[PDB]
């Protein structure tokens, strides 16, 4: 799930 | 003149005026109108801008509206002058009138109405009150070809002379040419070949004021003119035709896309009309009437345009509808005419009055300049965000929600350049999970689900793994019928997947969600009318904005976005906003399919074993 | 029988 | 958009103050006015958005009192010295009536908190709050518009603080 | 940057030369926080040192963070002082300088700073505050349109050397006009508040270029905050380096003028509002919102002056360009052009809302949220690619050795990544060799 | 020790994914794509990373429409 959940929109809105 | 930035310098050729608040218009020389919503006399200047202006987009503030030629005929065709309206776009443009707008109206003008085309005894004649123009004509070479002649090859002799009726619809394009439009005027009271007919209108049938204003305007000076209106789905389209043709009370013909068209036609027909059923007749393939004593009629362009030869008796009723002279016709999902086919129909089929109706105007393949002598200009368009204001149609929650692609899947997308690329973002495991969540999110709240997917193994896949109904190509009527009344009645089913069948080829059921998952490739046109159809009116949630919901399913970083992008482009012309859920809530919580990654394995394998001839 | 005519010119005026 | 607005009432009872001049001590009238208006400087002084009001409570009537120094400072104090004196000047005892207008000067400093929170734009909140210094005796007679001055600042939620000099109030500990 | 940060990173000397001026010690009154405004009116005929355990107690325990954050701030500013109380205690007293003017100022006292302008009587070319504001409306905007370039805006030399000092435009190719940087970009975008502010810290930070008293011009600034709009004052008093940047003011609007010889001088709201940077001036009345977005991403504006039309066009493709209204659309190639440019999204937006039209305000959302989200999509997009230079170590044979390297690096802080399942590290260029020496000595040590 | 310098890239696994793709297809030519580190991150030499940035903006830039 770590990789569908936060993989393009996350890792600059996080 | 084109500044450094790319905007028009017309600056010098709008002189403004003071009076700046006041008048709500902005009139610029390149022939496009722009109007303010917030304005106090915005109902004037939008009364004014729907007679003579072709809409282009209409958000919640400004609107852009366009001129053109066929606009101005229209405007010609109401009554409207070229004085009262200079004038009134003075009165309303915050800057002067350039005078270049001013000669393209003064020339058109005068140029409409000249030429008339009458069909009588099943003959067409072309006539005019200016002889030198119809002399002028004859010199044309296409104008010859045209023109009806004798036995022999001779020439036949306000003078007429007929004109060959598989060379009108040349000749409507030729009228373009000289710059000399037909007139589309007919006796609405005068007639005397037809005889009326026993139909009237039910004191059930109540006139919406934009449908009594659209049918008014086509009704100019009373008499019948042929013409395109283009009304939204669900807003008793038919119920408007069958009013026309009520108050026409002339022979009339209405063709519909299939049957259930024609069931519908004629259900709405002796729901608000008072025709006999003995003067109702259905020439479908299936279920056959007798053409004699057929008042009204109602069946399909194919089976009026079918080539390859036809039943004996089908025979018979196109022989008798050929003979027959209709004073009204009615055409239903005009986008469609284009087709060379459908355009055929006109030509074989004599109608006097000509009506067409639809949701959408705009062909992919663009095909409307010939269209608009097909039958004629558009002589309604209603205001969808104006009529959701109004209550008659349901405010939809307009939402697409982005699906990220599976690493596994992205790889391969890329590696496929071909056509069997459709199929890998089509399947993607997250979008599964995306639109599982959403259906039981939306079964806990107890909503219709109609899922749309055009690509018949991905629908079928996702309807079976599901566990849900599943409509595609063949979908036997009786099973198809079962599962609508399922759908409508039956409480523990309210999820239906409908393949590419759903946007015309049958009644769509009155739902509140509708999610669509696979996309034609760029139909701007056929899925928003698809969803105009699907999604009604509910009342309860009439004081929310947001009473129908509609999600669509989008891969990232996919050529489904350009398609989802190019598509929307319609419906935000109509002010329609567009959501981007990229995160959606309460997944993490649910339980979903394909939590391990082995599964998402698994699916891809399956995805793969379907190979390019899905 | 109201489609005999129908027009809202006198309503473009100014005030 | 924070106010906060510090009303300030004097007890300018004559006959205390001419009885504590009589016994020559350290403190006078004089230091009183002094220490009042330095204490509203500081008021206006730590924000703009922060008001002033003083209000002069004498037994013939309440009056409204309002070079390298600052401008309005000078000004406010210019304006509150010229009304202290003369009000003094022309306070002339004519009657028997000893005890201090103290309802009457509570009444009006009210009324002015009410006038300036309807001048009061919504965009900013004006928190109010009053001092009263005490130095003369309390009144009886009123006692009854003491209390329905109290109930009434209570339900507009205005702070009271009271601050006794030489005879204390119960009816100053009370509200 | 606030007006505090810049003060309190100054030296004792400056601020000890700027307690010299009352106006400056209300100043610094007015930006201390509430309680530190409560501890130095206590503290104002303190004339004894007061022990900290003492000053500690007062506030409550819960609230000692925030009376920490009160007694660093008055520490740094230095306000007060702390002395060898007799007996081993550490005593606080305000500086005698600082308390001795606030009370002058306060309490009365001392000398004007200026010295009566009503000398020379009545003004014969008096201006009206409306005149004054747009006087000064337009200095800005001739400032503006020199910084895009337009030959309508003609400044000083020594201005545009300013800029170049600043930054914000860079001569490349002396003789021509200089190209606007991505910092020049950034101020443009900012509010107009705000770009004087960052002007006017940008000048201090090079004041001493001039060779102009920082401590004079402070002090005239403070001054000039508190001043009376629409009132002049004396421009004589003023050493030769004051005068000049009387004159800077002068040709920044915040100052009117209407000769170089004249001995008056009016202050503006800009300059007023100046001192307390972009907060204070929370009601400003700005122009009315001339700007309406459509959910079609187009833009119309009802202006005519060429800076707001260089302004929408920076991150907007125009399409028509009417005597009295702009038509653009805003496209995703126009923003990521302004990004690569430098602009970012929250720039955009903000500057968006500031000119929001009075009938797009009627709505509970300033702004769309779905254009909103998608311009912050379209700024993401731009950084989907992250490059870090760095070397990788990869070749750790055993996991004792990885660990030992890895908490050394990040000791070191020269650690970039780490992946201690694969044994495999990135670390930076530059702490390359002191971790490549780290490790050959754990070797020669083995 | 046996170690390269160039320039780590961080980015989604799609990214990666596509990366991978373009090294093995040798659609960038030659293969500057040496070693992968992490399931996120790579390890690119800076003489191609330039032009793999406008491959990747070229990608993007076809999942998109033009206004």
């Amino acid at each position: 799930a770590r990789i569908l959940a936060a993989s393009w929109p996350q890792n600059r809105e996080d | 003149k084109v500044d450094e930035y790319g905007a028009k310098d017309y600056r010098l050729q709008m002189p403004l005026k003071d009076d700046h608040t006041s008048r709500p218009l902005w009139v610029a020389p390149d022939g496009h109108i722009f109007l303010e919503a917030f304005s106090p006399v915005y109902k004037y200047a939008q009364d004014f801008l729907v007679a003579i202006a072709e809409p282009v987009c209409r958000p919640t503030h400004v609107h852009e509206y366009k001129l053109t030629a066929y606009s101005l005929y229209a405007a010609v065709s109401v009554g409207l002058q070229t004085s009262d309206i200079t004038e009134y776009l003075r009165k309303l443009s915050k800057t002067g009138v350039p005078d270049g707008i001013m000669q393209f109206i003064k020339l058109c003008t005068v140029s409409y109405g000249k030429v008339k085309l009458v069909l009588k005894h099943n003959r067409y004649f072309v006539e005019s009150c200016h002889p030198d123009v119809i002399q002028h004509l004859l010199q044309d070479p296409v104008i010859r070809e045209c023109r009806l002649r004798n036995s022999e090859g001779e020439a036949t002799e306000t003078v007429s002379f007929e004109v060959k009726q598989e060379m009108i619809e040349e000749l409507q394009k030729r009228c373009i040419h000289l710059e000399y439009p037909l007139l589309a005027e007919y006796d609405f009271r005068n007639d005397s070949v037809n005889p009326d007919i026993n139909i009237d209108l039910k004191p059930t049938a109540v006139l919406r004021p934009y449908q009594e204003k659209s049918l008014r305007k086509m009704f100019g000076n009373g008499r019948a003119r042929s013409g395109v209106i283009v009304l939204p789905c669900g807003a008793g389209k038919s119920l408007v035709g069958v009013t026309a043709a009520c108050t026409v009370r002339k022979r009339c013909l209405v063709l519909g896309n299939s049957a259930v068209s024609v069931e519908q036609w004629k259900a709405q027909f002796k729901m608000w009309s008072t025709i006999d059923d003995s003067q109702i007749c259905r020439f479908t393939s299936d279920a056959k009437d007798k053409p004699i004593g057929c008042s009204v009629a109602i069946s399909t362009y194919s089976m009026l345009g079918h080539t390859t030869k036809r039943s004996w008796e089908a025979e018979r009723v196109m022989e008798w509808l050929k003979t027959q002279e209709w004073g009204l016709m009615i055409l239903d999902e005009v986008h469609t005419i284009p087709a060379k086919m459908f355009r055929r129909v006109l030509t074989i089929v004599q109608a006097h009055c000509k009506l067409g109706l639809t949701a959408t105007l705009v062909r992919e393949d663009d095909k409307i300049v010939d269209l608009n002598f097909l039958i004629g200009p558009k002589l309604y368009e209603a205001n969808w965000m104006e009529l959701q204001n109004n209550g008659y149609i349901a405010k939809v929650q307009c939402a697409e929600v982005w699906c990220p692609m599976s690493p596994e899947f992205y790889r391969e997308y890329v590696a496929i350049k071909t056509k069997k690329r459709i199929l890998l973002y089509t399947m993607n495991p997250n979008k599964f999970r995306a639109c599982q969540f959403l259906i039981k999110f939306h079964e806990r709240r107890n909503d219709k689900i109609i899922v749309f997917a055009d690509n018949v193994f991905a629908l079928k896949e996702y309807a079976i793994r599901l566990n849900k109904p599943y409509i595609y190509g063949p979908t036997s009527q009786g099973e198809r019928m079962q599962i609508l009344q399922n759908f409508k009645h039956n409480p523990k089913i309210n999820t239906i997947f409908i393949s590419k069948v759903g946007d015309t080829s049958f009644d769509l059921p009155e739902a509140n969600v509708l999610i669509q998952i696979s996309s034609h490739g760029g139909s701007r046109r056929q899925e928003a009318q698809r969803l105009g159809r699907v999604l009604r009116a509910k009342k309860g949630m009439v004081a929310e904005e947001y009473n129908a919901f509609f999600y669509s399913l989008v891969s990232q970083d996919t050529q489904e976005m350009a398609y989802s992008t190019k598509r929307q482009r319609f419906l935000v012309d109509q002010g329609y906003s567009f959501k981007v859920i990229t995160k959606l809530a309460g997944m993490e919580e649910e339980d979903l399919a394909f939590s391990t990654k082995e599964e998402q394995q698994q699916l891809l394998q399956k995805v793969l074993a379907a190979t390019d001839l899905d | 029988r109201w489609e005999g005519g129908y027009e809202r010119t006198w309503e473009i005026l100014k005030e | 958009d924070e106010l906060n607005l510090l009303v300030i009432v004097v007890d300018a009872n004559p006959i205390w103050w001419g009885k504590q001049a009589l016994k020559e001590s350290q403190f006078t009238l004089s230091k009183c006015i002094d220490a009042v208006m330095v204490l509203g400087n500081s008021h206006l002084f730590m924000n703009r958005s922060n008001k002033l009001a003083v209000i002069a409570s004498h037994i013939q009537e309440s009056r409204f009192l309002y070079d390298g120094k600052y401008e309005l400072l000078t000004s406010a104090n210019e304006v509150i010295v010229e009304e202290i004196k003369d009000l003094m000047t022309k306070s002339d005892i004519k009657g028997q009536h000893t005890e201090t207008l103290l309802a009457g000067s509570l009444a009006k400093a009210l009324c002015y908190i009410h006038r300036m929170n309807k001048e009061v734009k919504d965009n900013q909140e004006m928190k109010s709050r009053i001092l009263v210094i005490k130095a003369a005796e309390d009144s009886a007679l009123q006692y009854m518009n003491f209390m329905n001055v109290i109930f009434a600042a209570q339900k507009q939620n205005i702070l009271i603080d009271a601050c006794v000099l030489d005879s204390d109030s119960g009816l100053l500990q009370q509200a | 940057r606030n007006l505090q940060e810049f003060l309190g990173g100054l030296s004792p000397g400056v601020l000890d030369r700027l307690y010299g001026h009352p106006a400056t010690c209300l100043a610094v009154f007015r930006e201390l926080p509430s309680l530190a405004k409560n501890w130095v009116m206590r503290m104002l005929f303190l004339e004894q040192p007061l022990p900290q355990a003492a000053v500690a107690l007062w506030v409550k325990k819960e609230f000692s963070k925030a009376q920490e954050e009160s007694t660093g701030l008055l520490s740094g500013l230095r306000i007060w002082h702390t002395q060898l109380l007799p007996g081993g205690l550490q005593g606080l007293i305000l500086n005698p300088i600082f308390r001795q003017n606030l009370r002058i100022a306060l309490l009365g006292g001392g000398k004007a700073w200026s010295d009566d302008t009503s000398q020379l009587g009545p003004d014969k070319h008096a201006r009206d505050v409306p005149s004054l504001d747009k006087y000064a409306e337009e200095r800005w905007e001739v400032v503006l349109h020199f910084m895009v370039g337009s030959p309508s805006a003609a400044v000083s030399q020594d201005l545009a050397q300013l800029l170049s000092q600043a930054g914000l435009m860079k001569s490349t190719e002396p003789g021509e006009p200089p190209c606007i940087t991505s910092a020049g970009f950034q101020f443009l975008l900012l509010d107009t508040p705000a770009q004087l502010w960052y002007f006017m810290l940008q000048y201090l930070q090079t004041a001493q270029s001039r060779g102009m008293d920082l401590v004079e011009i402070l002090s005239f600034l403070f001054q000039l905050s508190f001043s009376t709009l629409g009132k002049d004052y004396s421009v004589e008093g003023m050493s030769d380096s004051l005068l000049n940047f009387l004159q800077h003011l002068r040709e920044f609007g915040l100052v009117f003028q209407r000769k170089r010889k004249s001995r008056r001088y009016y202050p503006t709201r800009l300059a007023i509002n100046l001192s307390s940077g972009v907060s204070g001036a929370g009601g400003t009345v700005h122009q009315p919102g001339f700007i309406v977005v459509e959910t079609n991403y187009r833009l119309y504006a009802y202006t005519e002056s060429e800076l707001q039309i260089a302004l929408i066009a920076l991150f907007s493709e125009m399409l028509y360009r009417f005597p009295n209204m702009v038509v653009a659309q805003v496209t995703r190639e126009s923003v990521q052009q302004a990004i690569a440019s430098g602009i970012t999204a929250q720039q955009i937006i903000h500057f968006l809302r500031t000119r929001a039209h009075p009938v797009m305000l009627k709505q509970t959302p300033v702004l769309p949220p779905t254009i909103t989200d998608q311009i912050r999509l379209w700024e993401l997009e731009r950084d989907r690619l992250r490059f870090t230079e760095g070397v990788l170590y990869n070749q750790f044979l055993s996991q004792v050795d990885f660990e030992l390297l890895l908490a050394h690096a990040r000791e070191l802080g020269v650690l970039v990544f780490e992946n201690s399942a694969k044994r495999l590290m990135v670390v930076t260029p530059a702490g390359h060799s002191d971790v490549k020496r780290f490790w050959k000595r754990q070797k020669h040590s083995s | 020790v046996n170690v390269l310098k160039g320039v780590l890239i961080e980015c989604d696994p799609a990214m990666k994914q596509f990366l991978l793709y373009l090294d093995e297809s040798n659609a960038l030519g030659k293969k500057f794509i040496i070693q992968d580190i992490d399931d996120t991150h790579v390890f690119v030499i800076a003489e191609l990373v330039n032009v793999l940035q406008e491959r990747v903006g070229e990608l993007m830039d076809q999942n998109a429409f033009s206004l």
